[PDB]
């Protein structure tokens, strides 16, 4: 909803859960997609999860296809990526964007810009 | 400003090409009703009925919606031809040359979605005026309206009663009243079932 | 050059959708005018009255300000159809086949962000021509004009007299003078008032 | 959203000037076929025929294509004239100034990719009434469509049956059918064959 | 290729919005004259004055030059309407529905940046045409040219004899000679001056 | 696919304003051509003849050129009005209110580069029509055509023979032959000449 | 106004309050929204702060929605971003951006280019 | 097809044969081409080879264009780069990128978003 | 005109003067707008001055405001970039950069490519 | 010619000549202007020369005008760079572009993507 910020990032080791928020305000939660994208410190910016406006349609990426989870919550308007046994290479910082009224799809064209984004090392 | 803010985040990943459903199962409910202001032309040798009609298409678009708290005195919106979804309602019995006779207007929208279509023409119709009573003939003269692509699967026209409290009344023919029914046929393109709502014109001729 | 600058910077972030009001919850005020220059045709068949008319609409902006010091030389700018905000004024007694009968001239803007629009057309309106009193009958038709999608609480439409001096007489057909009024009518359509402005022709046939 | 999904997909890398077939060797297969809804006018003495038609044509984009467990709820989708591509089939014997009398809707896809178009429109067709036998003659009206600027190696237009359930008898003329044929011919602005479908309305002057 | 360049280079900034002056403080002087071709209609029923004219108008863009050695072989260029600016020089007392009756070919620009286009067109005027010396009546009839936003503080008309070589004679009607005159008016739409040509047909009827 | 790989690669750095020629030096050889279909009508009253006619324009583009090889399958393609360059033929005694009265069809591109393009339309031109000879006239109706932009040092006009054998033949009016000839005239717009194409129809009444 | 200049900034410690400035010229400042960015050396730039033309709507970054504020003063034609206690993780340059009639949103598309910023270090 | 993983990297020397295979997922794999590229550690993402949609046309840059193979299978929804003899130039990660009907050319703007690749080593 | 080329560029000691030239070829000088761009050892690109193609109109940056002056002359189709008492910030390479009649404005969407600019150290 | 390759670099002294190829593959070469680019180690991609499709259209960035040439040959669908008395400045990889029916221009939004370049040291 216009303004989606990510929180709940920390320090944990290979192999446990951890479990991120996306907090909306500035708008209507339920009119819009949330996409959740990760940086490494020397990487780009890539796609990791998405759900979309009604919470029917998700998307993931190859590497968190069986491990991360996406779901939505209007009641505290908020959108959860519930994340199983993590690795290495999931260190990062998570920023959360939102699309109005999206598809829960990986196309970055259809996002607006992140919020101020969390790091989870692992 | 907060109307610039509306107008920039409404066309959001908006297509005018998709129908605006929250499902895409359900078809979506178009009210269709007709305000006649004039009938312009009984013409009896061309079999054609010419009358002035401000078309009412009635719809919600969920996709257009927003807080009025959040966008403060921004109550309704208005778009053009071709930025957001319409039906596509037509004239079925037309005897006009460009067949759709309507003059399109801007769409108006509200906070919750409505989006209230209301196009004002100049109609050609094809009538079958009877000059057998030739004094006292109740003419019926049928406007039937429909989507053209649309079928009962995707676009559920219902019927509102049709509006002649704007009525200017015709020096030779008096208006009985203008009766609508909703049906919905079978074609021989499809095997869809396409709705269609048609109102009756019912005038006689004055002494 | 400073013209070029000035259609640069004026063209930043503006939105033609948008009402251009300083603040939305306030109606932007039009003031709307009449200029007959001469009357066409009176077909008394067709109870249509044809005349030459350039409407005049003026409004205020507000998004297309700009220093004449800061832009030396450039006083004014113009705009085409479909390149700012336009009131959607229309003739609801409209007896043309394409309903809008206007054409779409530029849009005059000068500093203070004041825009002037004159569309010159042949206007075809439905008009009650009585021949009872033949050689010497007072004939009024109507001219109404107002907003199809804006109502009061959007655009209020301020009414001036109509310009007369560009007026060339007629052959079978007297003028005696062209008032207007300006009304706030109720439709079924919705609970939106909608001000209009109505000018009366007022002819009288030649001896 | 499934319908924002499927459009967006769909129009992705599609030309709408690209012939939409997998091999391009082989043609396109394009089905015609006609749905006559009245005869209008039989103008003796311009040679004119006007009839209300809605033509039919039906073909396989192959590129329009999508599977409705991926997409659900979404059967068909609708694409409007020049979003995609569409045959440009002409009415040769055109006697309309704007020749191509045909109003555009939209093309209606499912998921197989078979695209089907139904134009109605008013068509004005020169056609030879010989009076001969003033209240006995029956006349031939020879309606010609065809593609216009791709042949037979491009596009094989192939011929089906008129539909006539829809038919509104005329006042003056009877119709006794309109049988159709498929002929290929050739032009002297190219060695191109063309094919072409021809509907014979054979009406009867009524007693 | 030099063309392709030149295309290239000269629509680099350019706006079509912007009156093409070096200094935006002295008006662009546009030369407008006539070419006269028939007379082909004199309506003295409808008070309406039917010519096939070729307008011709003249003008320098200053953004469009360039160096006929630095672009060899490429000595002008043409822009089609919409893509540079052109003069809105409109008939003012035109009996169309169109109002502009003009059809809009392509400018043609040379390196020094002279920008000549010539629209043809016919033109229907209003003509008030006396019947009292039924065989030997002279006809004056006024066609009435200028620019409709642009006043003579931004364009400056200036006038050209009228062509008369390309004339064909008419049947009913004996043309003695088109003389225009330039004036500059004021309007009480604005205090901006608008100059304007006026060429008078000035016809006769032969015997 | 490799018919939408070639119309990818061929809309590259194409710019539809530019004359398609290799030197800009030489003039683009255009061969133009009539089909005549049928003659609608011969108006002696309004000195108009309304005909039937299918032109035809030949060209070399040279940039849009490919090898069959490289593109299997792809021997042709096809663009609409806008999109490549087209010569701006126009009639110049055309008595159309539009002037230009042809219908805009794909432009025929082959793998060499030879745009072949055949408009259809309805032309109305101006033609004397004496009534002398009642019984017994031959009419001469001259069919004037050429570039309105393109001068002979661009554009060079050469004139191919009318074809007839589409002709159907006219219930009053006999055809008895269209020759045209080519000529290069002076205007004066500017010093540039203009080749145009005249055909004469040269029609005889029936008995 | 066309050309906006930020200016106030310096060395601060961590809790301290520091008022930044940003005068215009070359048009006229009230028809004109004004936004705040950081380009944080190692990073890219960020969006901070935004003002509306009218000074009707503001938006900020999650990381200062509560320790900035933004105001607008037309007599001077100038735009203040009032900083409370900062943290190290505000130590950058802020260039400040005008955009035409803005509605004070974080869209960068709706601002013209930024100035030359001034560096503020904590 | 939508989805499109990479999968079969590794290390190898100099010389010696590698196979990568591309999976889809998400859509119908015969109405999309398979474009591959490469990233390398430090370089920018570059083509390497492509098929078309049918199979009928193939693109390969010319540093792969004897030495690289691409082919097509539709019943394992797949598509399979095969490496003859490797260079130490072929180091990279490479990434599989769907274009709906693509004419399997190196156009970038014709194809989708890469998935995440696989690390090739020689 | 077309092409522009920078020159004149060398090394100087702070609170030196330093003319930089702009030599025309390819076309028409008085048809072009001349805009300075400084491109810096690490930093990207910026506007730093610009004179509109009659020279009616000129924009600086704030930085160089009150040091730098720009000037044109046609008879040897060149535009000099004066340059008062310099500082140790104005380090770094200066290309220069034609605008068809452009208005002298520092939008970077009116102007053509630099040249090869000319390094100038302070 | 759809793709284009270079070819003929190396390792070269200052003062000395060079001459680089660039073979054209897929298409007809005389319908494509040729372009060359150098990249650098560290810097951007800069334009170096071109010619038109025609070879009566040639361009030249400054540092290279008067020392490169560029030649075009039909007859083995090749263009020919030759290289004068080259420079330090001059060592970087070239790339080799095609341009449909261009104008032998600069612009680089007219070319296509170069192929794999080939580096030359002075
Ligand atoms: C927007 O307009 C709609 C329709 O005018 C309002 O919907 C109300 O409820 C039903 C839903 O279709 C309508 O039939 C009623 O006529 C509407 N009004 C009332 C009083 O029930 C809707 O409330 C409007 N939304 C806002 C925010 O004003
Ligand atoms: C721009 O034009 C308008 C209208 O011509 C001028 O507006 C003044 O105030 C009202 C409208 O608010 C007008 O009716 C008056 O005629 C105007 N006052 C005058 C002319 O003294 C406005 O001043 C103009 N702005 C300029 C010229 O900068
Ligand atoms: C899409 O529509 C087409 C045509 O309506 C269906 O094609 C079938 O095969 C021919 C047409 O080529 C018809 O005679 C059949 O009646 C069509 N239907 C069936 C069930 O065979 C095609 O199956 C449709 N695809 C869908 C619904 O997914
Ligand atoms: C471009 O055309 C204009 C007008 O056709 C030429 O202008 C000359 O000066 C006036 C018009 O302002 C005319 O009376 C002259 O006849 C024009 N020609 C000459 C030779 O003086 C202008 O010279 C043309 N520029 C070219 C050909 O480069
Ligand atoms: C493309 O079409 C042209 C013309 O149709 C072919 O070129 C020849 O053109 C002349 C006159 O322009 C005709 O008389 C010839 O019949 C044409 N053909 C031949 C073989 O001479 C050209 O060959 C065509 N290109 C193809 C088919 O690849
Ligand atoms: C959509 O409609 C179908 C049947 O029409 C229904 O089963 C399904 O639950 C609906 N979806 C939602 C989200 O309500
Ligand atoms: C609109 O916003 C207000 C406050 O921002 C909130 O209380 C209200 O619930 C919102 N309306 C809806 C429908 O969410
Ligand atoms: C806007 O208008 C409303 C009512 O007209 C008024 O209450 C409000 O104070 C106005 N706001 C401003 C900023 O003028
Ligand atoms: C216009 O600019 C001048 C000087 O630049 C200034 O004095 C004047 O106040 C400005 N006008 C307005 C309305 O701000
Ligand atoms: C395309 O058609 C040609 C002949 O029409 C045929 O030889 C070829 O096999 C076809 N291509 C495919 C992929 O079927
Ligand atoms: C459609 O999808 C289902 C499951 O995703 C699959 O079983 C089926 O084969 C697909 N249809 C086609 C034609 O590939
Ligand atoms: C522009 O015109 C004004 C007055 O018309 C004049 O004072 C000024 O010098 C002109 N500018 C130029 C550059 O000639
Ligand atoms: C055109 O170019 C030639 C040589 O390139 C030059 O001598 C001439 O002065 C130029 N023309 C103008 C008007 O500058
Ligand atoms: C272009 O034409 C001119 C004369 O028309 C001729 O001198 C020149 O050689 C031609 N150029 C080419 C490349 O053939
Ligand atoms: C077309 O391609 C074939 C093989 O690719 C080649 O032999 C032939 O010369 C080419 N045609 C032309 C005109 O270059």
């Amino acid at each position: 909803a216009v303004q989606l910020q990510a929180s709940g990032g920390g320090l944990v080791q290979a192999g446990d859960s951890l479990r991120l928020s996306c907090a909306a305000s500035g708008g209507t939660f339920s009119h819009y997609a949330v996409g959740w994208f990760r940086q490494a410190p020397g990487k780009e910016r890539e796609f990791v999860a998405a759900i979309s406006w009604s919470g029917r349609s998700t998307s993931f990426a190859n590497s968190v296809k069986g491990r991360f989870t996406i779901s939505r919550d209007s009641a505290k308007n908020t959108a959860y990526l519930q994340m199983n046994n993590l690795k290495p290479e999931d260190t990062a910082v998570y920023c959360c964007a939102p699309a109005r009224f999206g598809t829960g799809s990986a196309a970055r064209d259809e996002y607006d810009d992140c919020g101020q984004g969390t790091q989870v090392t692992v | 400003e907060f109307q610039r803010k509306l107008y920039k985040e409404l066309v959001k990943n908006y297509n005018p090409l998709e129908r605006p459903v929250a499902n895409d199962s359900q078809p979506l409910t178009v009210y269709f009703s007709l305000s006649l202001l004039q009938i312009m032309d009984v013409d009896e040798k061309n079999q054609v009925l010419t009358t002035n009609i401000w078309l009412q298409m009635s719809w919600t678009d969920h996709y257009l919606q927003w807080n009025v708290s959040e966008y403060p005195g921004v109550k309704t919106v208005r778009f053009p031809d071709g930025q957001i979804w319409k039906p596509d309602i037509l004239l079925y019995n037309s005897a006009d040359e460009r067949f759709d006779a309507t003059f399109h207007t801007n769409v108006l929208v509200n906070s919750s979605g409505h989006c209230q279509y209301l196009p004002p023409g100049i109609f050609k119709s094809s009538c079958y005026i009877d000059v057998r009573w030739f004094p006292f003939d109740v003419q019926h003269c049928k406007l039937k309206f429909g989507s053209w692509s649309y079928g009962g699967w995707s676009l559920d026209l219902q019927m509102q009663e049709a509006d002649i409290s704007g009525y200017i009344p015709n020096g030779e023919w008096d208006l009985v009243g203008i009766p609508g029914k909703r049906s919905e046929r079978f074609y021989e393109c499809c095997k869809e079932p396409y709705p269609d709502v048609t109102f009756t014109v019912t005038m006689r001729r004055r002494t």
